[PDB]
RNA sequence: GUUACGGCGGUCCAUAGCGGCAGGGAAACGCCCGGUCCCAUCCCGAACCCGGAAGCUAAGCCUGCCAGCGCCGAUGAUACUACCCAUCCGGGUGGAAAAGUAGGACACCGCCGAACAC
RNA sequence: AGUUUAACUGGGGCGGUUGCCUCCUAAAAUGUAACGGAGGCGCCCAAAGGUUCCCUCAACCUGGACGGCAAUCAGGUGUUGAGUGUAAGUGCACAAGGGAGCUUGACUGCGAGACGGACAUGUCGAGCAGGGACGAAAGUCGGGACUAGUGAUCCGGCACCUCUGAGUGGAAGGGGUGUCGCUCAACGGAUAAAAGGUACCCCGGGGAUAACAGGCUGAUCUUCCCCAAGAGUCCAUAUCGACGGGAUGGUUUGGCACCUCGAUGUCGGCUCGUCGCAUCCUGGGGCUGGAGCAGGUCCCAAGGGUUGGGCUGUUCGCCCAUUAAAGC
RNA sequence: UUGUGCGCCGAUAAUGUAGCGGGGCUCAAGCACACCGCCGAAGCCGCGGCAGCCAACGUGUUGGCUGGGUAGGGGAGCGUCC
RNA sequence: UCAAACUCCGUGAUAGCUGGUUCUCCCCGAAAUGCAUUUAGGUGCAGCGUCGCAUGUUUCUUGCCGGAGGUAGAGCUACUGGAUGGCCGAUGGGCCCCACAGGGUUACUGACGUCAGCCAAACUCCGAAUGCCGGUAAGUCCAAGAGUGCGGCAGUGAGACGGCGGGGGAUAAGCUCCGUGCGUCGAGAGGGAAACAGCCCAGAUCGCCGGCUAAGGCCCCUAAGCGUGUGCUAAGUGGAAAAGGAU
């Protein structure tokens, strides 16, 4: 007379973080993910967890290498 | 009877009944077809009792097609038992079936007994129905 | 978790001449124990520990 | 019987708009 | 050229959006008037509120 | 500059693919001859590697042709939907698919090198 | 003698469960509950880790000695349907799949900026230094394709330290760095240490919470109808009408828990009524498979009447003897 | 024979009409589509008094906005005794 | 009075418990959610409130540009599974020619493929709106009496119904459980709804024997129209209702 069933597994908080167009330091995490969902292009770099980060100041562009859904950096104008 | 062989997933959220037809507004493979006009559950007993009200009414030859299969289950749980505690098991089989969808087509050839046929089939149905000739 | 004769066995991996105990989990259905082996100690170098329980 | 659905028969009165609580 | 406002109906009932932009042109009584310029940030909040809005046009 | 050349790359990566037909080999891309030397096979100079240019463009490759297997793909309408009106029903302002259709398309672009030439 | 003996819970009990990972619900960011639906873990790993290099499967077609549905082989089609240590998802052919050679970075000292965030926990992290592996070099290596694989604090234990050493010099002891010892699984862990009854019961409280009753719904029960397979010698509809379907009434067993627990007295019987008709008799009537007497079914109809007795606490029921009739 | 707008039967419970709120209404006082006016709130406006925030000015005047309120936070006061 | 008397004392025992807590005005003004909990009726922190200081529009709204999503929907020879009817018949097989091999035959069971039409929360080659994250341009601007940081002082942490989307239930409940820059009640009067916390309108500084309007309504009770025009209704429909039946 029992509901074998009731347990789940409580959230990972992922997704994308830092959408297109925004300002990001180094290192900041853009998107934390299971897999190579979205891949790394220029100027960013892949996690353990195949989170991406940032390596070089900038703003994104998510955009297409050959099928793929990549991030970019591109480089911000001096002031 | 009709039932499945297997199903993946054999407790199912109850079907929607939102929605008119995409698919079986049109008849396919007979002459004289019916036609829902309302939302509703049809389960396997009630598809039982009209293909068998048509066979008695035509008796010899012409044939009966069976656009729908009871392919979504639904769970009754036992009697006088407390809500909660879980969720009862399979026991019928429906086929949701949005307005503008085609149940039966028959195929015989004097459309005096075969509409007369067809109302019988609509009478062992929760449906307001109508009756269908292929053309425009 | 507990202390039991689990497979995942032994540790303690101490050093010549290097007092470094760097420590790493096993099984033990396997033979070996006189060979292989090596990381930095203190104010040394890169050398070679034993797996000394 | 009678009385819910008196209740619930009210309510598609003209100045509710088809609407009241606890139906 | 430029639109003439006239609230209407009452800020009960009505969202966070619509109460917002009515303090946004500059309506909070009822029967306040208000003359408005015709361009695409006007058009859409009258879009947003036109059930509590009157809008007349002189031009 | 230029031809039916080769090589490195790109396209928010099939509009670029697969298959069939014809056709080309000047220098180059190749295939081929043989394991002396470096080097190599979980066995095999098949592959990788080395040494050369007897032979052939048959294949690879490049060129044109075939919209056929695949792909791309609108306008307008519909479904759905935000907001509002509306006593159940339904409706108005805006947004707008999938499929289908008309069609498109046997790719395009950049750099260096050759050959060719004033 | 002193005291403990859990919580959740569609009242409580019985049962089941409590922490972590994956998926759906979950409503196109994140997040989101239920005793909602499906699974899994409390590991393994001289390599199943690092690095350099190389290769592509599963499946089908055919040939083929034992050999068959399949074993190893050869030749074609094969963009990826196999496999990925272990559940599922996200990804992986550009391989993270398969294979071979060296090998220990399954290191030390740190860490910009960020995520997530009640809090404590938790996750990645480029880059710098010593000292190394691999590789020709560029460069990669601070464990495993990713997420689970474990448990705070206190108290003790082992090795090392150029820290202290209760007048001095030592030492014990205490510190520090690295580390070990817990199904504290009720898994943010009341103690190192703890099972039950009360119809002898007592107190404080609660309609937050149950039983009688009211209320809502109406699965279920009763009443009624729709269609007509057939039965009825033939004859669907004198009579019963299956297989399915649609509504009533609110009396039945139940569902919710909305008022009442600073009191709403609960089965049956007696006495006393009064009301409804979905009518037992009487009264009027249509059809008959109604000859007549008796009937069967249907419509209208509530004025009146509607027995005494045996068993059972019993309601219900069965029986006896009558009745115009022995109503719901 | 199709689609429509109103309609009929099915229809059916217990203190008393009793499923328009009542009388009553088709000589619509009922349904629909357009039209005209009107009544109607402590809403808005109109004439006045007080108050809080800000602002401008002058030795406290004016003006705009504002003023429902329980748990609750803050501010300013009457009254009693010594 | 006895499942362990009575009296004084400890003792003013202790209760996550019930009740009660007194004069006025002014300003602002909630919550009923999250994680944990020997815990679920209590409490701690975060959340929402105010007071003071600081930072000055950073908040919010509308428009335009840039970005990921896999929901509704639709689709399936675009995968995993279910499945309707046809064509072929391998493969299977009754049976026959009878060696059983082998030659075959017949509705036979029908793979795989193939023509057509279909379904799915845990199926997706595809893919909306809204919502969301950032940038920008204005707007509001004698203000929203906004936002953020800090410190004091707290309360709440039992939520209800209505609309939209959904689970459990019988796709029943004035049922239960979640979402929602949606609402109202709570804490909110007044008008309408016959009476009626959550419905529609509208957010009460006090006065006036002043005016205009909303929702709703104008035969009398009840202030306002037995209003105008064209048609329908014969049922007291209006002023409950199904499957189905019917000149």
């Amino acid at each position: 007379s029992s509901s074998r069933n009731g347990r789940d597994s409580a959230a990972q908080r992922l997704g994308v973080k830092r959408f297109g167009g925004q300002v990001v330091k180094a290192g900041e995490i853009l998107v934390r993910q299971r897999g190579t969902h979205f891949h790394p292009g220029v100027n960013v770099g892949r996690g353990g967890d195949d989170t991406l980060f940032a390596l070089a100041p900038g703003a994104v562009e998510f955009g297409a290498k050959r099928g793929r859904k990549t991030v970019n950096i591109v480089p911000v104008a001096r002031p | 009877m009709l039932i499945p062989r297997k199903v993946k997933h054999r407790k199912q959220h109850h079907p929607e009944q939102r929605g008119i037809a995409s698919g079986g507004t049109s008849v396919s493979f007979g002459d004289y077809g019916i036609q829902a006009l309302e939302h509703a559950y049809i389960t396997n007993r009630q598809i039982e009792s009209a293909r068998i009200a048509i066979n008695r009414h035509i008796k010899r030859g012409g044939k009966v097609w069976i656009n729908i299969f009871p392919d979504r289950p639904l769970t009754k749980k036992p009697a006088e038992t407390r809500m909660g505690s879980g969720k009862g098991s399979p026991e019928w089989w429906v086929a949701n079936v949005k307005p503008g969808r085609v149940l039966f087509e028959l195929s015989y050839p004097d459309e005096k007994t075969a509409r007369d046929a067809l109302t019988r089939a609509i009478h062992k149905l929760p449906i307001k129905a109508r009756i269908v000739t292929r053309e425009e | 978790a507990r202390n039991e004769i689990r497979p995942i066995v032994k540790l303690r991996s101490t050093a010549g001449t290097g007092y470094t105990y760097v420590t790493r989990k096993n099984r033990r259905n396997d033979p070996d124990r006189i060979v292989l082996r090596k990381y930095d100690p203190v104010l040394r170098r890169h050398v070679e520990f034993r797996e000394e329980r | 019987a009678k009385r819910g659905r008196k209740k619930r028969d009210r309510k598609h009165s003209k100045a509710n708009h088809g609407k009241r609580p606890n139906a | 050229a430029e639109l003439k406002i006239t609230q209407v109906r009452s800020t009960i009932g009505a969202r966070w959006k619509q109460r917002e932009s009515l303090r946004t042109l500059g309506l909070k009584k009822i029967r306040q008037s208000v003359v408005r310029e015709d361009n695409a940030q006007t058009r859409g909040l009258i879009n947003t509120v036109h059930h509590l809005v009157e809008v007349e046009e002189v031009g």
